RNA sequence: CCUGCGGCGGCCGCAGGAAGAGGAACGGAGCGAGUCCCCGCGGCGCGAUUCCCUGAGCUGUGGGACGUGCACCCAGGACUCGGCUCACACAU
């Protein structure tokens, strides 16, 4: 995994070769906008009471404990998820440098169509 | 080589020890090669109920072909529906209450009225239910627990699902499956049926169909032999394999046959892990059950003491004189006399 | 009608021409069957049915009474019980 | 009737299936649409001339279809009378709405032990107020309000096939599959009469806008029996047909009552009061239906192999 | 009745709703056969069930 | 099958039996003629209600709040009566705590006066030669050294530093030290012999006594979620990993095996008769602490020891041990003082004066 | 927070300032998850601990 | 061979390649009369009073306590019997689409001369 | 006046002494530290080390000799203050 | 005099208790009766024209009509007895 053996084991299902460059990209485009949300306190609060969007979370830190309520607060009204290898590359993607855990991106202001595009691939991954 | 031998009397040598000399006698044999007249005198069938008949019937048919008077049962299985029944004949039949009362398994098929998104939709709802729930009988509201669940196959084109429930003896499963539908914002019902576990006896080994328990019969009737029926009925002590053992020596045994307490000069090899007030089986020295009864010492008072009870006993199984009494004749209790 | 009445729960889902409900009543007390559900400011809509779900958030379901559809209501409104008619949670645990 | 005009067919939807067929096709009751069944048991609806027809609303069913049956009065006046209601093989009586195609409604039906049952034959009352079907031995009654699980059972031969009501006085008529026509009041439940006749299982009924006369069908009977009930003798005449299969073989009027139509299992299409044949093509021809304005026509075509859809003149 | 199986490698039973296998092979159904009290043809079934070995009897001794 | 007659003598072997009655029958042995009774368990196998009632976690610290709080929060999960700790930590710092749960709290006294291990970060202003220096200079702090809060008197046993990096100026330590010690102001004389003036950053607790980290650990999300299972699903598996019983920490003393009917007695306020003694652990001294014990294996108290064992083996009547603090309930065996041999002819008006005490 | 951690090949406790291991594996924090006293995501957290047998029950005993 | 390698273990003797068409063949233009015998329950029947008739099994049954007791009441009055490969196949040559078991075809109306040919040719077949 | 301790280095604001009387005994908290030449030079802030021989840093009273003193040289304090090292153990 | 609990190293208040460390059959079993718990729109075979049926109505590894006979609805646990029977046993 290009150097990358230090996972979680709750940790599936994980992205793809290229799947998570899609998403990072993604990402990108919509942090020119207000558009995104970070670390646990907010999306927790965010994703309670409507708020849809779409989730990335990263696949190495530890304690577990900090994040495990996570999953099944989806599952509960039905949103996708997905983990990618690093936290380190997450931080930088979003545009700081401090690594973070968790994030989430929404549907955007006006083209929608990458957003579009991995929204509806990432619904058939292999049941975890 | 201590792996091997028979049921009650497996793996023994891994025990502690209290005297090492008695005096063996004559009476008794193993219940392995215990005798035809009452190898089916004290026994139990492990049965594959078919479907169209009731369950108070499949037993009075047993009642009939082999000649006998007395039947119990484990459980009761509604007519259609088929899997593990546990018949008891004759003496067996003082161990009902401790099968009726044990782990079950079942496998079953719901049918959804309307449709759903996927496979998911059911996996979760399934999910949601577990832990102690309530359920109105088919009389109160009561509550019966349920270890774990799982979804084995979905088909949308006929909107058929396929699950496997572990659960406590009393639940429902005709009453589970409305509730799995009207959460789920559609509605269910019942389709099949099948128990897969009662107690110790799966579905995986020992089981067998009626049509043998007439066909034994027959053939023992009729060309007096033997082979083809010890392969269809077994023996009790197959049944007792993971309650606690204590061995009791030779003279001791027709006395507590006749009905008096355990008491420690007698004991001859005890079981580690033993604790107070909780049930053990007291055996012979070649395999027999006496009885089941209730420890009152720990096991490790039992290896300070001299002397004193050590149970009393719950409910007991040997034939009343099948030993010769040998008692009131030892270093003491013959120099009470002398008195 | 009853003197008062207290908060039972919240609306979901209907099913087969009734409706399921979650219960966020005070403490855990569990209602009796066939009991009648009233609306926020004291009307009759129907009975209890059905009673469901683990031990502490369990579910239940709605019969409705004539006049009544499985559209007139929306999310999570709020429907109320008369408070006479409550059973401890007590008398079921052991 | 001069050989029928041509008008127009489907024969394009019913093409993704290995084997398939049509099992009736029937006109609302004003002249909007018209309402089809398969074997792949998918409701399809068409609207009112040299192109292929497409539908405009599709059903989905699951196992198999028993009945399906238009509102009785969808009167398109009003928005809420478009129903069209359905029965399958476990699950309940569905009433689907005949312009989103979203359910609205269900009517279970429930034993003497608390197991469902499905019906085999169900029917709307005149007044549109109830709602009848017919079980293994037994009527049930819904109303129309209030629907759910709320039964009024009436009791009495064998399964029960299919129900009709009389145009003009108080009466109701059923057939079964143990060969005989029961004859009661609408309100009471008495049969007023039993009457005995064909040789299979009986598979349709149909009145005429008299009041007095009255028409009826069979499985594998060869033939069509007709009736009287000012008189209540036996039947008063008797015409021909070809049956060989199990399958309903439907049959009609026209609104005035003069003419009648039938299907049968080569293809050729009856005329009576006898008049004329038209062949509509080549497979069997089960499912006849007349439009209550203007003079048209529909046919459909299928049988089981061990498959078009026409309209005519 | 709609319930099927087939063995696995470990040989227990795997329950399902088709008609074959992943390989190929066909699925029986999961519930037995019927069974009436008087029956009279007890004799018929040993005699042919022997001539091919797969009574009760010729087959490998349990482990108790 | 049958099983044999033999003559040849019989035997135990009994290491590895749970908690105290384990290497039982290594005890001298002085009698076994008495009557034994059916109350009281096994220390692990009692019913979830008791279970808890004497017992003791071995938390983790979280990061954030100060002891009291950190206690008074179990006490309302658990639903229980009182609670105490074994040594108060500081919002900052984490590491061991061994909260004892409304009967275990009758040896809080004993826990608190007891040996602890700790590792640290200290921070320097100014840079230095290099870790060498540290390494050779913190070998100064070793033994009796005075302090006062941040003039009282304390000692440390053994200490020692891990690895420096001079860019950030941060150091690692590990020490043993005393109960009561204050490690904080442990750096300020760091700093003062260093000559740069030190400060603390960091601050873990590795080992309370006898439980160490390395043992079975358990964080502060555990004991809800265990509470919570139990109370939904009624499973107890999840309630057992994390509760322990008290017995688990005396398990380093010597001890004294009583019998069942002078044990009542003892629960009260009454010395250790000679004649109450089956067996004892060879290897006690005088004026000592040990442990008295049940058969089964319950605790009764703790003592001072009078005599040796030397003497023991050898004695007409005497007196064994005097109590030091009691564990158990008062009314768990019924009381059975007012009979036997010597008590009823005293009582029936008779005195030789044999002896009294 | 500074201080590290890594497991040893007799499973205890080697603690450094270090991010990376003298192999090259990552280095796990020492302190232990922040807590606050009304948590309500007790079953989220059991729920998913055991279908991936990562649950206390289901770990061999000391 | 020819992909029917699911055969009970009590199912000798078989029919070969040719022998079941024939077989076939002569069950068709017999199920144009009334001269047949379909199910256990009839079969059953018809052959403990007199019936010189010919029976064919199907080879794939499962589990085998249904039909077991035909070939013993075949010996017991010396019919001749054989068993063919699938089950589907037999209930199709008899005209349906749902599968039986055990057929029994009878001595013809127009005095067939091949119902004559294979009755002659089975009952040479090595003893099973 | 009597030997109290002699210089070792400066830390920063203040230097370090190394307790050398006759005697094992300890001051008091805030005693002013004189020379030879009677003048308070500072006062004592705390003591640490070994209880058998223990160092103790002196703050200076006034902005005076912030670098003036040699790295073993010596200072005094009135005979009052002190106090018998037994009382500690 | 000793222990336990509490209040502010020690003092104060309240409560429990007077400690010689007993007893190698005291108090059972198997049955019977009574009160509670548990908890006949069916099932099997025969005769009748091959008795009808490959439905679209589940089903021929069966469905159904007409006459026909047959078998089943227990066994357990708790409490009480103002019952019968056998014992009253420290295991050479």
């Amino acid at each position: 995994q290009e150097l990358l053996v230090n996972q979680n084991p709750i940790a599936q299902p994980l992205a793809s070769r290229r799947l998570t460059r899609k998403l990072y990209k993604c990402i990108k485009k919509a942090v020119k906008q207000k558009q995104i949300r970070r670390g646990v306190k907010e999306v927790q609060k965010f994703v309670n009471k409507g708020e849809k969007g779409i989730m990335v979370l990263a696949g190495d830190t530890l304690p577990i404990e900090v994040y495990c309520h996570l999953p099944v607060m989806c599952e509960d009204r039905n949103l996708p998820y997905v983990y990618i290898p690093s936290k380190t590359d997450l931080g930088a993607a979003a545009g700081s440098k401090r690594p973070t855990c968790v994030i989430m991106v929404k549907p955007h202001e006006e083209y929608q169509e990458a957003y579009d595009e991995c929204l509806e691939e990432v619904q058939s991954l292999p049941l975890p | 080589d201590t792996s091997q031998w028979p049921l009650l009397l497996k793996n023994f040598d891994k025990l502690n020890v209290r005297t090492t000399h008695y005096t063996p006698l004559a009476c008794g044999s193993n219940p392995l090669k215990r005798e035809i007249g009452d190898y089916i005198r004290t026994g139990f069938i492990n049965l594959d109920k078919p479907s169209n008949p009731s369950s108070h019937e499949v037993v009075a048919w047993i009642r009939r072909i082999l000649r006998v008077e007395k039947t119990g049962h484990s459980g009761t299985l509604d007519p259609k529906v088929t899997g593990c029944l546990i018949v008891c004949i004759e003496r067996a039949t003082r161990l009902v209450k401790s099968q009726q009362s044990a782990g079950k398994e079942y496998v079953g098929i719901v049918r959804l009225h309307n449709a759903i998104e996927g496979g998911t939709q059911l996996s979760r709802a399934l999910e949601t239910l577990t832990g102690a729930l309530f359920q109105r009988p088919p009389r109160q509201l009561r509550v019966r627990t349920i270890y774990e669940s799982k979804m084995i196959e979905y088909d949308p084109e006929r909107r058929l699902g396929i699950f496997w429930v572990s659960c406590e003896a009393g639940t429902y499963i005709r009453t589970l499956c409305v509730h799995l539908g009207l959460l789920l914002g559609v509605g269910g019902q019942m389709q099949e049926l099948r128990r897969v576990r009662s107690g110790v006896m799966s579905e995986k080994d020992h089981m067998v169909t009626m049509h043998d328990v007439l066909d034994a019969q027959w053939l023992y009737d009729n060309h007096k032999d033997e082979s083809y029926l010890r392969r269809v009925v077994y023996p009790l002590e197959k049944l007792l394999t993971s309650h606690k053992r204590l061995v009791m020596k030779d003279s001791a045994v027709n006395a507590i046959c006749y009905g008096a307490k355990i008491m420690l000069p007698g004991v001859l090899r005890y079981e580690d892990g033993i604790e107070v007030n909780q049930e053990i089986v007291v055996i012979t020295t070649k395999g027999e059950a006496i009885c089941m009864a209730i420890a009152l010492m720990t096991t490790a008072v039992i290896s300070t003491c001299d002397h004193g009870i050590v149970a009393k006993i719950k409910r007991v199984i040997m034939e009343r004189d099948t030993y010769p009494r040998k008692w009131g004749l030892g270093p003491k209790a013959s120099q009470k006399k002398l008195m | 009608p009853p003197e008062r009445v207290v908060l039972l729960g919240e609306f979901l889902h209907p099913c087969e021409d009734d409706i399921v409900c979650k219960c966020t009543t005070d403490e855990n007390k569990v209602p009796y069957f066939n009991a009648p559900v009233y609306l926020e400011n004291k009307e009759q809509i129907g009975k209890v049915d059905e009673i469901f779900g683990q031990l502490r958030d369990f579910y239940f379901s709605v019969k409705l009474s004539e006049n009544m559809k499985a559209s007139s209501f929306k999310k999570l409104q709020k429907f109320y019980i008369d408070p006479y008619k409550l059973l401890p949670l007590q008398r079921f645990l052991p | 009737s001069q050989l029928p005009r041509f008008l127009s067919g489907s024969w394009s939807e019913f093409s993704t299936q290995p084997e398939n067929f049509l099992k009736g096709c029937k006109w609302a009751p004003d002249g909007s649409c018209i309402l089809t069944n398969s074997a792949d048991n998918i409701l399809r609806i068409y609207n009112l001339e040299y192109a292929e027809m497409v539908p405009v609303l599709r059903m989905v069913e699951g196992d198999t279809i028993y009945d399906y049956c238009w509102y009785s009065l969808m009167s398109s006046a009003q928005p809420d009378t478009s129903y069209v209601a359905s029965s399958s093989r476990e699950n309940p009586i569905h009433i689907w709405d005949a312009f989103t195609g979203e359910l609205r409604a269900s009517f279970r039906a429930y034993n003497h032990l608390d197991e469902l049952t499905a019906a085999h034959s169900l029917c709307f009352s005149p007044d549109g107020s109830q709602l009848f079907c017919g079980f293994n031995r037994t009527v049930r009654v819904f109303s129309t309000a209030r629907p759910g699980r709320d039964c009024e059972v009436r009791a009495t031969s064998g399964i029960i096939s299919c129900i009709a009501f009389s145009p003009a006085q108080p009466l109701y008529a059923c057939g079964s599959y143990g060969r005989s026509l029961g004859l009661y009041a609408w309100d009471d439940g008495s049969p007023l009469a039993l009457l005995g006749g064909h040789q299979g299982g009986i598979t349709h009924l149909c009145f005429h806008p008299d009041g007095n006369r009255f028409f009826s069908g069979a499985r594998k009977d060869a033939e069509l029996l007709c009736w009287d009930l000012r008189q209540s003798g036996y039947p008063l005449w008797s015409l021909g047909r070809e049956v060989t299969t199990n399958q309903r073989i439907y049959f009609d009027l026209d609104p005035t009552g003069q003419f009648l139509v039938s299907g049968s299992t080569s293809g050729a299409v009856s005329v009576w009061d006898p008049v004329l044949s038209f062949l509509p093509q080549k497979d069997c021809t089960n499912g006849v239906s007349l439009h209550p304005s203007l003079p048209l026509l529909a046919t459909a075509s299928g049988q089981r192999v061990f498959s078009t859809r026409h309209v005519h003149l | 009745m709609f319930l099927q199986y087939y063995l696995n490698e470990q040989g227990d039973r795997v329950y399902t709703l088709k008609k074959f296998d992943p390989m190929g092979q066909q699925t029986c159904s999961a519930h037995p056969a019927r069974f009436s009290p008087d029956d009279k043809y007890s004799r018929h079934r040993i005699t042919i069930k022997k001539r091919f070995k797969v009574l009760m009897t010729q087959q490998p001794r349990p482990v108790l």
